[PDB]
């Protein structure tokens, strides 16, 4: 499902 | 006076565990820890791998192999197992 436009990519 | 003798003949119909295929299963391996961070998502771990079923677009909806659960999940957070390199 594309809602969001992807999560916030982390550091590690 | 005549006579008879009831006695029906039961029947039915299915077959066993025929031989399988179509296989499927895009397994993807969580880049990072995700703790479902919006509604309708899956949580998981980093370095945690999970059954693709559909792909929409970016979300996948995927079955964690660690609780055999079942919610969509960032593909933005995992890599294909036939997506790594060295």
């Amino acid at each position: 499902h594309s809602k969001y436009p992807l999560p916030p990519l982390p550091s590690l | 006076g005549p006579l008879g003798s009831p006695g029906p003949n039961s029947h039915n119909s299915n077959t066993p565990g025929i031989r399988e295929a179509g296989s499927e299963d895009i397994i993807v391996v969580a880049l990072y820890d995700y703790e479902a961070i919006h509604h309708e998502d899956l949580s998981f771990q980093k370095g945690d791998q999970m059954v693709v079923l559909e792909e929409s677009g970016e979300w996948w909806k995927a079955r964690s192999l660690a609780t055999r659960k079942e919610g969509y999940i960032p593909s933005n957070y995992v890599a294909r197992v036939d997506s790594l390199e060295t």
